[PDB]
């Protein structure tokens, strides 16, 4: 089936510049729709960048706001490009790629991407610490337990959580991140489970800094 | 039925 | 240029009831209206084109309307699997910057079943105070209507070092998660003993604590 997934983003110094890669795969480049580019800082709405059409006429069109700062390009017969420099904190955001089927002649965007995450920061990147969340020692133990990781201290986002590598998703919880004073975010994760249930494992990904960590949990 | 934009997506131009 | 403009910036319904968004247009749009459903941390789901034509597997319960220059959409038979924020979308297919533009965006929330909460606290793992910092963990899980979190180091009301984050409202039966989470220097951590975290939920609390010397 058709999928979008974007690519590039990261730590950005204000200023400096950043390319995004979005890659189409189960279509191909044709004509009759517009490969598109919209960002939402967290929290904040959908605000529209920029398309680029489908057909050779490569026609781009940007945002009153946008141009002179993004540039839109089909690098290739599968993947296009958005370019962009940073000012302000303000292009910290989401950045998705999407599709305009531009279906019956009416506007449509019937295909997104997860979206990559461009953080415009002079700060050193830093790898999460990761420890382990269990009861207190000191309690009694119940046939039923919830263990879980805590995700400290890193820069940028994202982080992502797996429980034996995906294998246990049953009873899940990992919440969003917080950003602390120092500028660094923390999030949980938390999964319930029979006090029988074997090990269980926390996969914390930071591809920021290639850091996965393993953590395998148990009570008291 | 057409949508006012059928041309536009054709096109790619306007 | 071309603005849109979605009027109630949020609202509620029960479960089997029935909201209604309306999204305003500059011009004559002549209903060339996109809507699309975002739930956090999530991307952006297609759910409607030219005002009312439902793409394949949104149900029919998506009533949208309009024409020229009020559109609506209506979401009849709510349920806990709507909320989310809800984006209008139109084009003006003349100018560069009216490609397209988006509404600001509605959220709804689903008042489903009230459940209370159930809360764990987690002490510091035995590794977290040789660092200089200690983070205590707790969690109010699966719980409706919202609740508050409060903090007591040995009694004494804590409001500093506290982050807390909740889960957005979950598809099947409407409720929430909520993490708390206090941060002390080490040295702090070790001058006190009983460590509270304390869950309200209108007219009832849990209570969950630690002793620092028992874990």
């Amino acid at each position: 089936q058709e999928q979008l997934v974007e690519s590039g983003g990261g730590l950005v110094k204000p200023g400096g510049t950043l390319t995004l890669t979005c890659t189409a795969s189960g279509f191909s480049f044709s004509s009759g729709f517009f490969m598109c580019w919209v960002r939402q800082a967290p929290g904040k709405g959908l605000e529209w960048i920029g398309c680029i059409y489908g057909g050779s006429n490569d026609n781009t069109y940007y945002a009153n706001w946008a141009k002179g700062r993004f540039t839109i390009s089909k690098t290739s017969s599968t993947t296009v490009t958005l370019q962009m420099t940073s000012r302000t904190a303000a292009d910290t955001a989401t950045y998705f790629c999407a599709r305009d089927a531009g279906t019956s002649g009416y506007i449509a965007y019937n295909l997104w991407g997860p979206g990559t995450l461009v953080t415009v920061s002079s700060g050193q990147p830093k790898a999460p610490s990761v420890f382990p969340l269990a009861p207190c020692c000191g309690d009694t133990p119940s046939s039923t337990v919830t263990l879980g990781c805590l995700v400290k201290g890193y820069l940028p986002e994202p982080v992502t959580v797996t429980w034996n590598s995906g294998t246990l998703t049953n009873g899940v919880r990992t919440f969003p991140s917080v950003r602390q004073s120092s500028g660094l975010y923390s999030l949980s994760s938390v999964v319930s489970v029979t006090s029988s249930s074997q090990p269980v494992t926390c996969n914390v990904a930071h591809p920021a800094t290639n850091t996965k960590v393993d953590k395998t949990v148990a009570p008291s | 039925h057409i949508g006012p934009g059928r041309a536009f997506y054709t096109t790619g131009e306007i | 240029a071309l603005v849109m403009t979605q009027t109630p910036s949020s609202v509620s319904a029960a479960v089997g009831g029935t909201v209604t968004i309306n999204c305003q247009a500059s011009e004559d749009i002549q209903r060339n209206l996109a809507w699309y459903q975002q739930k956090p941390g999530q991307r952006p789901k297609f759910l409607i084109y030219g005002v009312s034509n439902l793409e394949s597997g949104v149900p029919s319960r998506f009533k949208g309307s309009g024409s020229g220059t009020e559109y609506t959409l209506t979401i009849s038979d709510l349920e806990c699997d709507d909320a989310a924020t809800y984006y209008c979308q139109s084009a003006l297919y003349t100018s560069a910057t009216d490609i397209c533009a988006f509404g600001g965006g509605t959220e709804v929330v689903v008042k489903g079943d009230p459940v209370a909460p159930t809360v764990l606290i987690f002490p510091p793992a035995a590794d977290q105070v040789a660092t200089g910092t200690v983070t205590i963990v707790c969690v109010a899980n699966k719980y409706f209507p919202d609740v508050t979190v409060t903090w007591e180091v040995d009694g004494t009301t804590q409001t500093t070092g506290i982050e807390n984050s909740k889960t957005p409202q979950n598809s099947a039966d409407c409720t929430y998660n909520l993490s708390s989470t206090l941060t002390l220097t080490s040295t702090q951590y070790n001058s006190h003993k009983e460590y509270t975290c304390k869950v309200t939920q209108g007219t009832t609390s849990v209570v969950q604590s630690f002793n620092r010397g028992d874990c």
